[PDB]
């Protein structure tokens, strides 16, 4: 969620509160891609457990 | 007869300083001070734009 990355409520009015906003933006980024590096190893582990059990 | 041109062009300076304008913001009155461009991607890469009173 916007709440779950901290990117709830960005303010970029001003370039202290804009710079804020693009360190948020930037660590979600970096939020998300290790949630999709989590899915992604686990399914490899699935390719490799249906090749497997099949 | 030179003091009527003297004023005038004197009053031509200010109307240039507080009438110059970017996107509404005046220039060259002396306000525009501290005012950050962000010249690369990350928080807080900045050029500051400072102008005296013209």
């Amino acid at each position: 969620s916007a709440t779950g990355l901290g990117v709830s409520g960005l303010v970029v009015s001003s370039f202290s509160a804009a710079g804020k906003a693009m360190s948020a933006a930037q660590d979600a980024i970096s939020y998300v891609s290790s949630m999709r590096s989590k899915l992604g190893a686990l399914q490899n582990r699935l390719e490799h457990t249906i090749s497997n059990l099949d | 007869a030179v003091q009527q041109e003297i004023n005038q062009l004197a009053s031509e300076i200010t109307r240039i300083a507080s009438t110059t304008q970017f996107n509404t913001m005046n220039l060259i009155d002396g306000n525009f001070t501290s005012k950050k461009l962000q010249v690369g991607s990350l928080c807080g890469q900045a050029i500051t734009i400072d102008i005296s009173d013209m």
